Formats: structure tokens, sequence, C-alpha cells
RNA sequence: AGCGUACACGGUGGAUGCCCUGGCAGUCAGAGGCGAUGAAGGACGUGCUAAUCUGCGAUAAGCGUCGGUAAGGUGAUAUGAACCGUUAUAACCGGCGAUUUCCGAAUGGGGAAACCCAGUGUGUUUCGACACACUAUCAUUAACUGAAUCCAUAGGUUAAUGAGGCGAACCGGGGGAACUGAAACAUCUAAGUACCCCGAGGAAAAGAAAUCAACCGAGAUUCCCCCAGUAGCGGCGAGCGAACGGGGAGCAGCCCAGAGCCUGAAUCAGUGUGUGUGUUAGUGGAAGCGUCUGGAAAGGCGCGCGAUACAGGGUGACAGCCCCGUACACAAAAAUGCACAUGCUGUGAGCUCGAUGAGUAGGGCGGGACACGUGGUAUCCUGUCUGAAUAUGGGGGAUCCUCCAAGGCUAAAUACUCCUGACUGACCGAUAGUGAACCAGUACCGUGAGGGAAAGGCGAAAAGAACCCCGGCGAGGGGAGUGAAAAAGAACCUGAAACCGUGUACGUACAAGCAGUGGGAGCACGCUUAGGCGUGUGACUGCGGUCAGCGACUUAUAUUCUGUAGCAAGGUUAACCGAAUAGGGGAGCCGAAGGGAAACCGAGUCUUAACUGGGCGUUAAGUUGCAGGGUAUAGACCCGAAACCCGGUGAUCACCGGGAGAUAGCUGGUUCUCCCCGAAAGCUAUUUAGGUAGCGCCUCGUGAAUUCAUCUCCGGGGAGAAUGUUAUCACGGGAGACACACGGCGGGUGCUAACGUCCGUCGUGAAGAGGGAAACAACCCAGACCGCCAGCUAAGGUCCCAAAGUCAUGGUUAAGGGGGCUAAACCAUGCACCGAAGCUGCGGCAGCGACGCUUAUGCGUUGUUGGGUAGGGGAGCGUUCUGUAAGCCUGCGAAGGUGUGCUGUGAGGCAUGCUGGAGGUAUCAGAAGUGCGAAUGCUGACAU
């Protein structure tokens, strides 16, 4: 539960930092955005 | 205007190996050293193309002086003697002629005495 | 006939490619002059302050001139009212 | 019957018949030239040179072809600089069928 | 100079500087390099060094050196049209028409149309002077023959307007009409 | 529309075949049609009891493109193409070669 | 045409007889030495054994002159002992002082054979007498 | 006549093979079938099941006359890596 | 007037430019080469300044 | 059949949708798992069919 | 027993050749947003399904209506089962709709994303559950309630509207670095760059003078070319950079300021009708046969036809006439953009007077921040008071010149492409092009941001090997059969090298250091009818990590020079228009006149008061394109640091992206051939020790007096003969060297030794091969254009090793690289001989001068020259692509792979055997991602 607390797509969300980082995760393509 | 250089370099290779067959090995083989014994052979050959004349000459000379011995005269004084008899036979058929004919080479000996002194 | 074209000889040079092989080697501002080919003839071109800006000789703004020769003298231009040269007086006049 | 005489700067001691091999001569392939000059005739008892080239003797000739000799590959350039000079080498030549031989 | 019209034998009188010119071959040539160079279309391009997608210098991968990497000298689009002065332009066209005189590669004729825009008319018209392979060069340009010229490939039909230095050197022969052989001597002055 | 339909007599113009006439079974909607033995394929089925094995080598008729058939009309015994003509209310096939309608 | 090579397997020698009494070493041994090379022969030629095998009598004869019987010495005994004892070694060490150092060299010095008794078993051989 | 059979991609070392092939090279089948019955190596097994199918293969598709096939040409060559693989090739013919 | 024949005898390489430079107004560009010459005071003095690689006949 | 049943009234719409459903989708569904029903067509009819009659029974009653 | 060599036959290998459903770079038009009526992106389901893509969403590869089309169809892999339809309700395409699970701003609460848990209202009910809507925040409007505070308000409730988030560039605004370079701090540049945040836009911003200029005058904003890289700024250094004005695309100026006169007057936006023109499906659409090869014809051969259609694609090899298509002619139930006349709601044609923007400018008073600190110091605001007239007055630069602010709006030309359709390409073709042609932002690595690959081809058609046999009811294989081909078998086009194997022929087993080269027997195969001939090996003898691919002087802007072409005292266009490579555009730039400090003069010109000073020019032609050699600036021929900053991810024990192709310094590498000439490591001043500015040597082109060198004489430079291809000097382009070593001679210093020092003579090597002294760059002879199984010589030698005198004429000598020599040693003489790549003899090639045929070559010759590092000059080979080229070769066999022969001084070229099975390309020009043997280079394979 460590990894989802700090890492997990909620958690992400939260921040706008954590935001941009999905943002750039979408622009690029990947299979998984979070985990 | 993107060009391939495999065909040219693959037939670069070809030509420079086909001409260094029979080198033990690995100079027959790999191209960075086939390369270089096939450069110091064709600069034997240069050096050889000479001095092959220096050693049929010292052939020549070794026959016509052991020739000329077995009828009692040295090299030099059977020379003297072709050369104040005024003969222009070359060393190469002295040699032939005295591994071949016994009798045409006593007749050169006993004309160079005979002209000698 | 486009086979047949060629340039003239020496025309196009191939251009050394260095790095290939072994064997391959590698007051003032108002000031103007005006010449005898200058208003020669321009249908007009008397001398005067005037008339000279029009015939697109010399200048746009230019308003002072002198009649300074420079060879190339065919036409017996006469000038009065205007700065002559000491040395100007010998080929207009001829 | 072997007869020795000099051509091209070098002599050839020939019998009869046999063709042999001489420098690039300027005749024309069905001329038959003559051999002025001689050294040696070869008999039962050969006959001497009393006089350097002997006037008695002449040998007749025919020449068949021209031609090139073998590819030569000749390397001037030595030292060992990383250099590659391989110039090519074909000396012309003549062969010649001998037929008759004066004493 | 004189040229026979080929169907009433009347002579048309031309400026001997334009149809009578030397050929200038230096000239004739520089200005088809120059004009088979200006349709050309440089758009093209590379990815140097620090356009391959990738990042980090653990030297680097992008280099040249490196598989996948940029193109030590990547090009970019560019330009390759060539300035050609007025002078030389009309002086190769004169040289040009004076050379298809002299070879007898230029003819002239009264008029040169077609009834209606049928490509079998204007093919059995070229047949009966034995033209295969040419250029007809007219004034005011006619639809039908436009029409009728379109489909053959060999053979292609324009304005007086319109000529070009290639066109007038890759067709075998070229037909201007009288009223075209005007138009170009009034162009070329 | 389709100048090809079922049950129309065809003659194979290239491809092994020329010359031999035949009845179209069907087409197939990448282009090919199948025709009654102008290709002949030896096909080498693999055995299953079940499902009606036909058994051993099956001899049956390939496909072939549409391009290398043509509409054959015994008016004339020559194949000849086949255009598309408006009659009062529907469109019909016709031959060239004096506009015969099918 | 090309230089007449001589045919190692249609060589011709004849064996020879030759007696050490009265001759100095050194030259002898040099007599010998071209004669083994058939440098005499007119068929001498420089990879081919076209010499002609020998045979050296009373080798117990060798004359020097000089202060050599002291100074020489072969591998450390003396001339004298060697001399009296295998008066054969001299010979053959002074021949194959004047024979190319090589597998031919070795071959050429094999023909050589030196007995200190004028008999010797290759008299079926009809070796034929050599003055020097 | 000459009969071939060969065994491709086979889960064993080349050198091991050709360590039992060179045992048999030039033999008769007759003898070269029981010299490899009681060869311990594990190569030994897999030239004894070519050879096997090289004489069937030999009875099928020719006459009779299956005392008198020798081993003619027998070679192990390297194969596809992942322990390199080896093709086996044996060729039994009566001359 | 009478002529003298000069010969080449010896090599040049190893000599100072000077006689490399009398050499040339010789004519002697090669060994052995022989070359007429003139009877003058100058063509002595020549032949004095370099006589250890030439011969004079 | 897509329109015949179009001047159906609603209610009807609704008793016939229901005994469609609840009858042939069960049935269909049942014999499709137990091995029976060889022939796959009524599984798609039957499916067509409901989704036809849900399509009307909303616009025809005003949902 | 192994090892090496050559050939044949095989395996891993996947380079090369051919191909594209993939990319890259652009042109022309559309469009520039999507979403609480629930977006971008995802999870799960859905077919007769074991799996993936695509479609779709409990109505789940689909549902309703209306049109086109229809004899086939139910999407594909990859088929099967089961079914529908065939003349108008199969299926397919388009318009209009219905349905549209869950997460995601997520919005009823919770939470770990696709999950869990509730209330209210309504329908239904098997009176248990089920079915639909609402239940987050802020802001605004109407109403009801509603404390401080009677009313009223803040707040709550009801009804309605907007935002919440996503998205590539462009626009405005607010923040905002550092490395680095300028001779060196500061300063500037770096740079308002990198990067962060908010806003509407289809464009944005700005837009109409209280502007400039000078007494002539331009007249809104934005953009393009000149002015001009000019004036100017700048430790006048790097670097920054104008304006006026001229030529162009667009050119539109208006409204209110508050009243009057006829009214609602034209125009404007919205609201409907009718036509036309498009968009969203579509219909018609010309004209070939025989023959020969060939698996197959579209290829050759002969004769016909269409063409407003020879743009293109597929079809058993290359198709105008086989099919789809193209030109052309037509087509719309429905939705939708544009252009019109039309009923209607609102600003309301035109003239006059006002007004000309007031608690405003100005006066200040004190601050702060604009890089700008009172420094050369300009600028915004107030905490604060005063405050002027309305053209007769005010602002800016006593006269004079221009405007009427303190109110507002304004399309046009202008910047970019997340996306849609067409087209194009001297752009790439699987180690290229994108990281991704294939199930790629996947596999995989890291907890995380993030990083991030390899991988294409059977065949025309699967006709994808029935059947038989070995094997374990395997893997694999041998037959049979299909196929043109199985030398196409699913690991499937072509199939090279390294590497690993079988057979044949030859050679060879103690440590040499090379396994090469000249001679060369022997052995096996073919000649030849013998001549010692070719191939394979090489006893003996003189001399002496690998492969294939990729990878490096390019491009842009200025300046100088050379060759070439047009015009020529003229040359020449830029933007732009344009029938669009034509033509117009002379705005603009260079030159024709220089001298002179400026001034001034002028084919003449100055300094001093003028020169007994020398002028500087004309008589030499400049300009515009093309190609090339240099220079400077940009990353600048290519590869190779630590450090600093910004935005983020982890503190489970710093890391990722960007500035950045950073910046230094110093190594390493730089790929085809031939010819001619051919260096240097030395000197002067500066010396911020970085070097710099020159001198000096080399090459090329031009000019020059016949210049210079050697020898003689005369005088302490002058004259005279011949020889030297001007080897001499000047000008201009381009270089290299700028740390040289050794040694004889004359030195200073000194062991009166020097390889410590720098000089003039120099010779050797660098940059010169060969012979001799055993070898040995420094000792002697001697400068290799190529071939010859020719001769004569220099230094040194003649007993053997080892070619040549045990030579001769007289003496001395007992000392002893190898044996040894009593001369086979030392001192002299003579005749000889050996002795090099020196010289000569024959043949052959190339450069440079003169004389006579030809005036580009080709000849009688004449001669001469041809070692070469750095460097300069000249002439050529090769590969991709474009025009020539719808021409030519080519299925009777292309590209590629592999052998042979011929040919060229060589880069290379031609023919042909086998494989390959469809492209290649002549001649002449044009453009380069153009030539690989190393950069601890990269990728794959092979080794160890």
């Amino acid at each position: 539960l460590k990894r989802n607390r700090s890492h997990g797509f909620r958690a992400r969300m939260a921040t706008k930092n954590g935001r941009q980082v999905l943002a750039r995760r979408r622009a690029k393509g990947r299979a998984r955005l979070t985990v | 205007a993107r060009v391939k250089r495999g065909v040219i370099a693959r037939a670069r290779h070809k030509k420079i190996l086909k001409q260094a067959k029979g080198y033990y090995g690995a100079r027959s083989r790999v191209y960075r050293v086939a390369f270089q014994a096939v450069i110091k052979a064709g600069q034997y050959a240069y050096r050889d193309r000479r001095q092959r004349k220096r050693q049929f000459r010292q052939l020549w000379i070794a026959r016509i002086n052991a020739a000329a011995r077995q009828n009692g005269i040295s090299y030099s004084k059977f020379i003297n003697g072709l050369k104040k008899a005024s003969v222009e036979i070359d060393r190469k058929i002295l040699a032939d002629i005295a591994v071949f004919d016994k009798v045409a080479f006593t007749a050169l000996v006993e004309k160079a005495k005979a002209a000698l002194a | 006939r486009l086979n047949t074209l060629s340039p003239a000889e020496g025309s196009k040079k191939a251009g050394k490619r260095l790095g290939r092989g072994i064997g391959s080697g590698l007051k003032a501002a108002i000031t103007a002059e005006i010449r005898l080919s200058d208003l020669a003839k321009v249908e007009g071109g008397v001398v005067d302050l005037n008339t000279l800006k029009a015939a697109n000789i010399i200048g746009i703004q230019i308003e002072f001139a002198k009649v300074i020769l420079a060879g190339e003298v065919t036409t017996p231009v006469t000038v009065r009212g205007l700065r002559v040269t000491k040395g100007a007086r010998a080929a207009i006049e001829a | 019957m072997y007869a020795v005489f000099q051509s091209g700067g070098k002599q050839h001691r020939v019998s009869e018949g046999q063709t042999v091999r001489l420098e690039k001569l300027d005749i024309a392939t069905g001329e038959t030239v003559e051999f002025a000059e001689v050294l040696m005739i070869a008999n039962g008892e050969e006959v001497k040179i009393g006089v350097p080239f002997v006037d008695g003797g002449v040998i007749k000739a025919e020449v068949v072809a021209h031609g090139r000799g073998e590819k030569v590959k000749i390397v001037k350039f030595r030292r060992r600089k990383h250099y590659r000079k391989q110039q090519g080498h074909r000396q012309w030549f003549t062969d010649v069928k001998i037929t008759g031989i004066s004493a | 100079m004189e040229l026979v019209l080929k169907d009433a034998q009347s002579a048309l009188t031309v400026s001997e500087t334009t149809f009578g010119r030397d050929f200038n071959e230096a000239l004739v040539h520089q200005v088809v390099v120059a004009y088979a160079a200006g349709a050309r279309q440089g758009t093209r391009a590379q990815k140097t060094r620090a356009e391959v997608t990738g990042s980090g210098k653990k030297g680097s991968i992008k280099s040249p050196i490196w598989r996948s990497g940029g193109v030590t000298f990547a090009a970019r689009p560019q330009d390759h049209s060539q300035k050609v002065n007025k002078k030389m332009y009309r002086g190769a066209l004169k040289s040009i028409l004076s050379e298809l005189v002299r070879q007898d590669r230029l003819i002239v004729v009264e008029k040169f149309s077609v009834e209606a825009p049928k490509t079998k008319l204007l093919a059995q018209k070229l047949k009966d002077m034995a033209l295969e392979d040419v250029l007809i060069i007219t004034g005011e340009l006619d639809e039908n023959l436009f029409l009728a010229a379109r489909n053959l490939h060999k053979v292609d039909v324009r304005d007086a307007t319109g000529i070009d230095p290639v066109s007038l050197i890759a067709f075998d022969k070229v037909v201007m009409t009288a009223d075209a052989v005007k138009q170009v001597e009034e162009m070329l002055a | 529309a389709a100048k090809i339909r079922r049950d129309d007599e065809v003659i194979v113009l290239t491809g092994k075949d020329k010359g031999k006439r035949g009845k179209v079974k069907n087409v197939l909607s990448s282009g090919k049609v199948i025709v009654e033995g102008i290709n002949l394929v030896k096909k080498h089925q693999k055995p299953v009891p079940a499902l009606n094995q036909p058994g051993g080598i099956v001899e049956k008729e390939a496909a072939i493109q549409v391009s290398n058939v043509a509409i054959f009309n015994a008016a004339t015994g020559k194949a000849d193409r086949v255009g598309f003509r408006f009659e009062d209310g529907k469109k019909v096939r016709f031959f060239k070669s004096n506009s015969e309608t099918i | 045409m090309k230089t007449f090579t001589a045919k190692p397997e249609t060589v011709k020698r004849d064996w020879y007889v030759v007696d050490a009494t009265g001759k100095t070493l050194g030259r002898l041994a040099t007599e010998l030495a071209r004669r083994l090379r058939g440098k005499h022969k007119a068929e001498y030629t420089p990879h081919v054994d076209t010499g002609d095998y020998i045979i050296v009598l009373n080798a117990d004869k060798v004359a020097v002159t000089g202060n050599k019987r002291t100074d020489k010495v072969y591998y450390q005994a003396t001339f004298e002992e060697m001399i009296a004892r295998r008066p054969e070694r001299v010979i053959e060490i002074a021949v194959k002082g004047m024979l190319p150092k090589g597998p031919l060299g070795r071959a050429m010095f094999r023909k050589l054979k030196v007995y200190a008794g004028n008999e010797h078993n290759h008299a079926a051989q009809q070796p034929q007498v050599l003055d020097i | 006549m000459e009969t071939i059979a060969k065994h491709r991609h086979a889960r064993s070392s080349a050198q091991k093979v050709r360590l039992v092939a060179d045992l048999i090279r030039g033999k008769k089948v007759s003898q070269a079938l029981d010299i490899l019955t009681y060869t311990n190596k594990k190569a030994a097994v897999l030239v004894k099941k070519v050879l096997e199918s090289a004489i069937a293969n030999a009875e099928h598709n020719d006459g009779a006359d299956i005392d008198d096939l020798k081993v003619t040409k027998i070679f192990v060559d390297e194969g596809p890596s992942m322990k390199r693989t080896s093709h086996i090739t044996v060729v039994v013919s009566d001359r | 007037a009478k002529t003298i024949k000069i010969t080449q005898t010896r090599s040049a390489i190893g000599r100072l430019p000077k006689h490399k430079a009398t050499l040339l107004g010789l004519g002697l560009r090669r060994i052995g080469h022989t070359v007429e010459r003139e009877d003058t005071p100058a063509i002595r003095g020549m032949i004095n300044a370099v006589s250890f690689m030439v011969k004079v006949e | 059949m897509k329109a015949k049943e179009l001047r159906e009234k609603s209610v009807e719409e609704l008793n016939t949708e229901l005994l469609n459903l609840l009858r042939e989708q069960f049935n269909l569904r049942m014999q499709a798992a137990s091995g029976q029903l060889q022939q796959s067509h009524l599984l798609k009819q039957v499916r067509r069919d409901v989704a036809r009659v849900k399509t009307l029974l909303n616009e025809k009653a005003g949902a």
C-alpha cells in the first residue's frame, strides 16, 4: 500500500505537478499512466 | 543522394584478397594483414627482379670457372684470353655451352690461351 | 539536343574534396560632378540650375554641379552661368 | 647446329627450327628478316670467331607475331609510409622462327 | 532574313540579330541549366544530433558515429533558384532560334488550326506534314487545337508568350505560326 | 455495378486457359472469381474422419482474377466487353459490337 | 630459354681417393670442401648436391707447420691427444668448417669418408684415384 | 545410388557429435550399428538414430541389399545458437 | 682551335655547391659523360677547380 | 417485421418485449451453454429483435 | 595423430541487389477548439470464440427513418459452423436520430482509477427488491425566509446562467536564471534567453497625432525590399543597432459628447420564405485481334481502332483499346456554408447650433521601483491641497511651423499548424527514414520522474507436401505429389565475409621468426603427340581479436581573388504585380576623377608665403550571374571534461528533463588513382610568453632588363669565352616550417674534451633506395622512370663458407665473423678478374625547351629530365539521383553473388560459365548523406 499511497493515481492527481506529470504521460502515450 | 558503400568496398576487398592466396592463414584471410602481406610481397618482388641478374651472373661465372679449371686455366685468364682474342660471347652462352657440350668449351679455352700471350 | 550542350572550357571546376585517399593530393552634401557623357543629349539639356534632376543624371537633391571633364567629349555643349573649371575651356570649345 | 647471335643487347643461343624470343623489332609480321650477325656455328668441328661479328654467318628467321608479356605489378614505393602504388608493366616481345643456318 | 512559309512561298522579314546570330554554346548551356535548376523543389531534411529523440550524456548516443544517431551535416530545405539576366535569357532564346533556323528544325505556316476539338483531325494534319514530335507555337491560343494536342504525348502546343529555352530544344521540330513569329520577334526586340 | 455475375458464360482471356469457356459459380469479394473447370488444383487435404472428409487428393476449382475472364456471347462466338445502359426504369448490361442487350 | 638446373634425381657422381700424407691440413681440407660442394664440376648448382664422394686415407699423417700443434684446440683437450686417439675427427671438423650451414650442407658433408688405414670397405665401388 | 538422412537443430554440441561420428566414418553399417550400440557417449544415441533412419530410407526407396551399405559421408555442422545446436548428416550408399 | 675532351670521373653527391655549379658550367650532368670544350684560360681554371672528379684527354 | 409492428400500442409493445426477452434470452443462453442449440442464428436474431423493440417503446410513448 | 595451402560440396551468418500499405520535407484550400446535455485519455464487457486489431456499449462488429447502390452478404487475422438475400426491408455507403456500463474536472460520502457505501423524489411490484432524476464549490439574477439591527441586510432555500478540466503553435501580461566571451575586475553580451503562471482569440496587439521635420514639407495601424549592417552606441573592443526618406500588398475612418427640423428615411445584426452555387452517398464514361518465345504476355513480329480520356493503379513479365479508373456529361429525401428580393424586432438618411472630453493638466511637497544609486539621469503612482479658457485659448518644437488630449470603436494586408482533403519531391529505402513500415512508446530497466530497443519479403494463385517409411502416437528427415522453380517448405526472394565442417592433391612433427620473395626439383590433374607448357603444393637454396554496415571540410551571411558568359560608360534589379522560370517594377547598389589634413581645385590636382619637391590620375572597363581557391561570423571537418542554473521525482539508502551540438585546454581520427615541382625546424622588433607583425624557404600565373651561377684578367666593383630548359628580380593566389638529430672544418665557453651554447662551410637523415666495413641513421662509394636469365665500372675484394689470382716481380714477419693459413699476414710494383638500382646495350612510358610537317592531337627529331616527407599545380576513375529517356538492353534472362579471359601506368572497364529471376541504362550536362585500415568509434555476427 506504500507504493499506491505516494505514486497512486489519486495522490498524483492531487497536486499540480502530478497533473503535469500525467499530462506528459498522456502526451507520450504510455500504456500505463501511473502503475 | 544517399549512396551505399557496400558494393564498391566488397569489390575492392575481393580484388585485394584475390592476389593474396596462399599466405598461411590470417595473412590470406584477414584483410588488415593481407594488405600488408601483399605490399611486402610486391616490394620483395621489386628487389628480386634486380637480385635475379646478380644471382644468375654469379652462377654463370661459377660454371664458367669450373669448366675452365678442367682445361687448366683460371677464370680471369680465360676472360683475358677471350677479350684479347676479340670474342664477344656472353657469360650466359659460355655457361650454356660449358654445361651442354665440352668440345665447344675446349675450343674456346684453346683459342683464349693462344691469344693470351 | 540536350546531350550536345556543354559549357565552355574552364567554366565549371570539380572542386577539391580533401580527406579522400592519399594519391588525390590532400557643402559636401550638395557637391557633385558632371561628365561629358552625362547630359550629352537629353532633349533640352541646356546648362542651368534646373532641368538636371529630371534627366536623372546625378543624385536627386543635388543643387550645385560643375563641368568637370573625364574624356569622351563628343558634344559641343555650351556652358554659361555655371561654374567652369579653368581646364574646361579647352575641350568643351574644341 | 646451334648459332649464337645478339639482337636486343642480349645474346641468344638458338638451335635450328626452335622458335626464340626477342625484343620488339619494327618489322612486319609477313617479312622475313636476316640476322647478319652470328657469333658461333656448331658442327662436328665448330667454327670459332676468327674476327668479331663473323661476316660469313647469316641467320634467316621469320617473325610470326608481336605481343605483350605477362602482366607485371611493380611497386616503386618503399620505406613503408602507408602508401600504395602498384603500377603495371608489359614488355613488348616478338617470337621468331629461324630456318636455315650458314656456316 | 527570309523564311519560307511552305504554303504560299512568301518570305517573312525577320531581323538578322534575332534569327541569325551566331550560336553561343556557353550562354545557351548556362540558361538551360538555370532553367532546370529553377524547377527543383529542395524539400528534404535530416535530423542532426540535437534533434534525434533521446537524452542523457552517459559520450552521447546521438553522436553521428553511434548507430541511430544524427547526421553529421544534416541538410535543410533550400532554394536552388539561380538568377539569370534578362539580356542573357533573350540572347539564349535568340541563339536557339537562329540554330533551329540553321538546322531546318523550324518551319513556318500561314495558320495552324483544326475544325473541331478532335485529336484525330490533328493527328491526320500532322501526318500530312510528316510531323510526329513537334512544338506548335501560335498567337491567340485556339481551344480546338489546345484540346486536340493535349492527348498526343509527342506533340505540344503553346502560345508565343510561353516559350522556354528547354522547350525549343527538347522537341525535334518547332512550328511557329506567322503571328507567333511576329510576337516572338517583338518580345525578343 | 459488377460486369461479371452469377451463371454467366465467360472465356478466360489469359492464364493457361486461353479460349476455354466456362460458367461462373461465385465471385469473391477480393476481385477474384471461380469458374467451372478452368483452374483445377490438386489440393492435398488433411484427413479428418469427421466433417465428411472428401478423401485423398481433392481436384477442385481455384479462383482467378476477374480481369482475366470476358463475357461470352453466342451471337458472334467471341468474348467482348460489356457496358451498362439505362432502360426505362432499370439498368441493364449490354455487349459492345452492335450493342446487343443481355 | 632458361639456364640449366641440375636435377638431383639424375646427378652423376664418381668416387675419388685422396691421401693426406705430407699435406697441409688447411689446404687439403679446402680442396676437399671444394670437391664435395661440386664446384669443380661444370654442373654446379647451389641448391643441389652435385658433388662427388671422396675417401681420405691416412688421416694421422696430417702435417701442420708452426706452433699450431699446441695453439689448435677443438671442443678442452689439445690437438696432440686428439690426433693420437681419433685422427679422422680433425679432418671431419676441418671440412665441416668449409661448408654451408643447413640440411644441404650436412648432406654434402656426409659424402666424405675419412679413415686412418688405407684399406676401406668401399673398394667395391671402384673409387678412382685423385692427386693433390 | 546414394541415400541421405540428416537431423537438424539437434540439442548437442557439434564437437561432441563429431567425436562419435569419427568412430564410424568409412565403416560398414553392419558394424557401425553394433559399434554405436555399446558406446556410452550421449551423441551415440543421436548418431545411431540418424544412421537407422538412413538405412530405412535406403530400404524403402531402393530395392534390396542393405548388407553392403557403407557409411561414406558423415558430418556434423554448427547450428543456430540459443549452446550451439548441431546438424547431423549421414550418407549411406552401396558403392 | 684545338678542342679538348673532358669526362666526369667521380660522382658529385658529397660535394660542395660550388663544385656542383662548376660541373654544371662544364656541362658534365652525368658521370662518365664525355664533352668537348675550347682552349681558354677559363676552361683551365674550371678544370683546376675540380680535377679529382674529372679527366682530360 | 421492422415496420409492421410500428402501429402497435405501447402496452402491447411492453408485453411482447417482456415476453421475448424473459423467454428467448434465457432459453437460448441456457441451451447455448448446455451443448444444445447447434445453430447460432437464433442467438443473434433474438438479440437484434430485442434491440429493435427497445428502440421503439420510448419515442412511441415519449419515454 | 594433427597443422598449412588450392579446389569442390555444406551449416550459423544476414551484407549486397529489387520492392513498399512507413516516414521526412512543402504547396494549395478548410478549420483552429472539445466538455456538467459529462471533455482529452483509460478500465470492463460485446461475435457461434481459444487470442489480437477495429467497431459498439446491458438496444453492446449493432437499433429506427430517409436516399444511392445492390447479387451478394454476416469487418480482418485464418479459416470453419450456422444463417440472410437475389429486382427491391440481404449487405455496403451517406443525412437525420435513439441507446451510450465504470474511472477520469468527477460533482451524494469514502477511497488504493476504473471499487465500496448512502439520503430524497417518482414509477413499478413477486409489497422483498428493482427502474429514472437530484444530492461538491464559487460567482451572478428573480423570489421566499432571514441575526448583529424595528424595517432592512449578512446567511440559508427555491427557479435560471457562467467557470472549474483537456489541447501543438501563434498573441498579450506577470515572473524569470546560469555556463560562456570581450587584452583583465566592474560593465556589456549571454538574455528578457532557458524555464514557470493567467487570459480571449481565429488570428492577436496596435490603429487616426496635443507625431516629425524645418520655413519646402510626409500625413491611421501592421507587414515586405532599400535607406543600412549606414549614422550612432560600445574598456570605439567583442558585439548592439537607427531614423528621415524612396518603392510595394491593404487603404476605412467613424460614433457619442445634447438639443432643434421632415421622421422611424439608407445601412447594420437577428428573425422566415424562393432560386442558384458547393460539402456530406453517387450514375454514365471510348476503342484488339493473329502469331513467336515463354509457367504465364501486358514483351518481339503484322495489321486495326479511341483519344476533351496516353494522370494513375491492379491483373501469371513492361497494357491507351482486360478491370478499376481519367477527360467530359449528370446526380440529393435529408443536414449544412455562401449570394440575392422578401414580412418582422432593434441602432435609424440628411441640415443647423452646441461640444471639442474639468475637480482634468499645471504647481508642487516625500518616497519607493523601473539596470539606471543625483551619477551625464530620464521615468509610473500617490499619503496630500489648489486648480485655469473654451479656436478669441491650450500643447510641442520672441518669430514661425503642426494638433485639439484628459470619451469609445475600427475588417484589410500580418504569425503558427493539434486536425481535415488533394498534390508534389535530382528526400530515405529496414544499421536509412520517426524511437516505432511488424501487436512501439510495446518488451524491458528503475519504487520515481524517466529511460527505451531488436524485429519487413514463400508463391501469380496455399495449390502450405494426400499417401508410404525411419523415429518415441515426438523433434527431424527420405520418398510421392503440387508448383516454372522445394538451388521457393512456412527459420520460406537474392544469400557475400569472418567462423565451423567432409572429400581430393601437395608439404610438414627439438627452441629460431618468418613462413614472403628469385631460382626451383619432386609429386597429381590437363596440354603438347616430346621442346622442361598451365593449374595445385613447395624438399633445397640467396635475400628478408576477425568480418559486414555506418562515420567525418557540409550549409547560410559578408569580404578578397581566379576561370568563364551577357552587356559595356554603362551594368543591374529587390519587395511586389504577373497571362507566374516570360513581361512589368530603375526604389535601390557599383563605376565612370582624382588630387588635396579639411577647405579648395580639377585632367589636372598639394604642402611652404610659391617651390630648384615629388605629385595622383586618363591613356588599364565597370557591372551582373555561374563554378571554384581563401578569410570572418554561426555548431563550423568529426569524436572526446569537471563544474553552474532552471523545472521536476525520490529522502524505502541523491536521481530525470532542459540551458547544451555549453565552455576551456590537449590528445585521437579524416576514406579513390596518376603526373610535375618540392620545403623547413632559420633571422628582425614586440614579447599581456598567448604569441604577434615581418624577414626567410616552397609552389602556381603574369611582367622584366638576355637576369643569375661557374672559370680567367683588371681594380679593392669592371671586362672576357662557352655551359646551365631563367637556375636572377618584381607583382598576385596558395602553402608548409617556425622545439630538428648526428658528424668533418674555423670557434667562444671549456678537462684549450663534448652529441651544454649559437654562429659561417657544410655532408647524412628527417624527405634517398643500393654496394662495402659481419649487422648497425652518424665511415667510404653512390641519388632507384619501367622491363631484360646483357656488358663495362666506383668503394671494397679474388683459399672455402661466398663471385672473382692458392697470379708474378722483391723484402719483412713465428701475433695467431669461423676452418685455417708461416703466408690464406705486413711493406711496394704490374697484369688481370669479381664487385651497385653507377655507366653503357635493346625495348617501353611521361614532363619540359628549339628547329621543320600538322598549328588540338599525331611526327623527323633535337636534347634534357623523371628518389621524395610537409606543401603547391595539373589530369583522371568510381557510386546515388535529375534532363537527354514513352529512346536503348532486358524472361532467348536485369540488378546482385561467385570464377575465368581480355584490357588500362591505376583508380577502373568489357565479355563470358554457374547462381540469381526483373530490372538496368549509353553519350553529354547538372546536385552530392560520394570512395575507410585503426578515432580505448557505434550496431550485428563470429571467435576466445
